[PDB]
């Protein structure tokens, strides 16, 4: 019966979860950890990453 | 100044080594030009400089 009210909560929670999950993507870079990128490479192309 | 041939590559922003760390350090956001040429005919002694 209350699917209309349940859908709003489900949508918001799923969108927030997707936003959180998007944080752990390399996004075309070598690694997804910023501080690893800093420590493992020199500033020249670390800036690009 | 005058440096060794192998260490000429250390004169660049973000580099590490003996010369870059303990003798002459360049800023990360450096702008300008560096000119290096061999001078074996003027700074070499048979006995040793």
């Amino acid at each position: 019966a209350l699917g209309k009210l349940q859908d709003v909560v489900n949508h918001n929670a799923q969108a927030l979860n997707t936003l959180v999950k998007q944080l752990s993507s390399k996004f075309g870079a070598i690694s997804s950890v910023l501080n690893d990128i800093f420590s493992r490479l020199d500033p020249p192309e670390a800036e690009v990453q | 100044f005058v440096i060794r041939g192998d260490e000429v590559r250390q004169i660049a922003p973000g580099q590490t080594g003996n010369i870059a760390d303990y003798n002459y350090k360049l800023p990360d956001d450096f702008t300008g030009c560096v000119i290096a040429w061999n001078s074996n005919k003027l700074d070499s002694k048979v006995s040793g400089n």
